[PDB]
């Protein structure tokens, strides 16, 4: 399946994407927050800076486990919406559970049909049979 | 991580009854359905494509 | 017009039947499997030309009443390569039952017989049949028969006028998308 | 298909497990005493194993979906039965409505 075939090529490729950069990024906040002498640059706007960067690879960490949520997400619709298989065998249950259905109603109604018929057949064979006469 | 948490511990179910009805299909991010008695031979143009959106899910 | 019928082929193992059975169902124009036993006869006619005529009778066991199928499929029309699929010309005529004592009264002779049992799906035009060919065990005993081999027989075919070509193409693309469960491809009949 | 809830819940619970040891491990860097010497090289150790464990996971899941996937939207419904059987349910309704109808007559005969 060329589509779905480059959309599973595609899943692949952005998981591994994902937990390369989440590793290297935690790696880097160990080794910056391990600690390192300032030089030139200074501690005031040095260490602002780190604060700003491991907000920033925090975020990052967060929402990358945001999109693994939503690959979950899209596993659970795959494994519902694309999964042929389980779509056979639950239409076939369906199927036959309505069919029995209907049928056993049908014998319902038609014996209903017969027994409303007879109490027709007597009420045919009195009405007529009245004396009355206006 | 807790915030995951309190997201973690129904749409499925829905969306399981949903295939219990409709046997819906992939295209894009917009998933859609099939309306029509198209499988059951009839020959009227018209697209029977319900939409499935997020709001746990609506039609 | 004549006939032509584009012919896929490929093979499933036993032990994928179900699973491809079931894609199969899924993909499929919304029906149950037909189930169907063929019994099928080839006769020749050794003519002054080379080629021997080759007309192959088809009666289901399975149902009653359902009338013997001629059928004569002529040399592949295969040529370019942006198809595949084996083009070849095709003249399927229903026959009585006293086809058979016609046909040998007229010359033709039986050449061989195989049962063929599997289920027949199809897609709009395109028609899937998976059959399992069991070479007959003794010819008059259509009882008794030997199962050529463990691998299903997957044939995905489109009979339609020559000049139709875009039923085939369609043919090809639903083969290709079939790929992942089993692999259908022409396989040339010579070796 | 209770397998793949089960995938899922595994997943979830996974995530949020790892997660949570990060944000352990993180708290007892800015830590003045990480008295948790040992027991943080065994968090580090555990956060990647379940790393490696998701990504195992997940891998297989998808192939899974690749081994059902083939593209094809799928015609098949269950359209026909579901139809046959509303329109029967409809025509019991009916028939159980004028059955109704006659007995309130007669009712209405008898009470006279």
């Amino acid at each position: 399946p060329q589509s779905k075939e480059t959309l599973l090529q595609s899943y692949n490729k952005r998981l591994k994407d994902d937990i390369k950069s989440i590793m290297d990024n935690f790696t880097e906040i160990i080794k910056t927050a391990k600690i390192e002498d300032e030089t030139q640059v200074s501690r005031a706007t040095q260490g602002e800076q780190d604060n700003y960067e491991m907000h920033v690879r925090a975020a990052n960490i967060v929402r990358a486990g945001e999109s693994l949520m939503k690959l979950v997400s899209d596993l659970k619709q795959f494994l519902i919406l694309n999964d042929f298989p389980s779509v056979n065998e639950a239409i076939d249950q369906r199927n036959q559970q309505l069919r029995t259905l209907q049928e056993e109603c049908d014998r319902k109604l038609i014996t209903l049909r017969d027994e409303i018929s007879i109490d027709l057949y007597e009420l045919e064979e009195e009405y007529y049979s009245s004396s009355s006469s206006l | 991580a807790e915030r995951l948490t309190k997201s973690v511990t129904d749409f499925n179910s829905e969306l399981l009854r949903l295939r219990q009805h409709w046997k819906l299909r992939k295209v894009g991010d917009k998933i859609l359905g099939d309306l029509s008695y198209r499988s059951a031979g009839s020959l009227f143009p018209h697209h029977g494509t319900f939409e499935v959106i997020k709001n746990p899910l609506d039609v | 017009i004549n006939m032509m019928e584009y012919l896929l082929q490929g093979s499933v193992l036993d032990h994928s039947l179900e699973s491809l059975i079931h894609r199969l169902r899924g993909l499929c124009d919304n029906m149950e499997p037909e189930t169907f036993l063929d019994h099928e006869m080839v006769f020749l006619l050794k003519g002054q030309q080379a080629s021997p005529f080759v007309l192959r009778a088809r009666r289901s066991m399975d149902r009653a009443g359902a009338p013997w199928h001629l059928r004569y499929l002529g040399q592949p029309e295969m040529g370019d390569k942006n198809r595949h699929a084996l083009v070849r010309n095709c003249v399927d005529i229903a026959t009585s039952e006293n086809l058979t004592d016609f046909l040998m009264e007229m010359g033709f002779r039986m050449d061989h017989e195989f049962v063929a049992k599997g289920h027949l799906f199809r897609k709009g035009i395109m028609k899937i049949m998976v059959y399992k060919i069991f070479r007959i065990l003794v010819p008059g005993n259509t009882d008794s028969t030997e199962a050529l081999s463990l691998s299903y027989l997957v044939e995905l075919s489109v009979v339609a006028p020559a000049g139709q070509d875009m039923v085939s193409d369609d043919m090809k693309n639903f083969a290709e998308q079939l790929k992942p469960l089993v692999h259908l491809e022409k396989i040339d009949p010579k070796r | 298909l209770a397998n793949e809830r089960l995938r899922a819940l595994e997943d979830i619970e996974r995530e949020i497990g790892a997660i949570l040891q990060n944000a352990g491990t993180v708290i007892l860097e800015l830590s003045k005493e990480k008295t948790n010497e040992r027991l943080l090289d065994r968090q580090a150790a555990a956060f990647t194993a379940s790393v490696q464990h998701v990504e195992a996971e997940l891998s297989a899941q998808i192939r899974y979906l690749t081994q059902v996937a083939t593209g094809q939207p799928h015609e098949g419904s269950s359209y026909s039965s579901r139809k046959d059987c509303q329109m029967a349910l409809k025509r019991v309704d009916y028939a159980r409505l004028k059955l109704s109808d006659v007995a309130r007559t007669c009712e209405q005969m008898l009470e006279n």
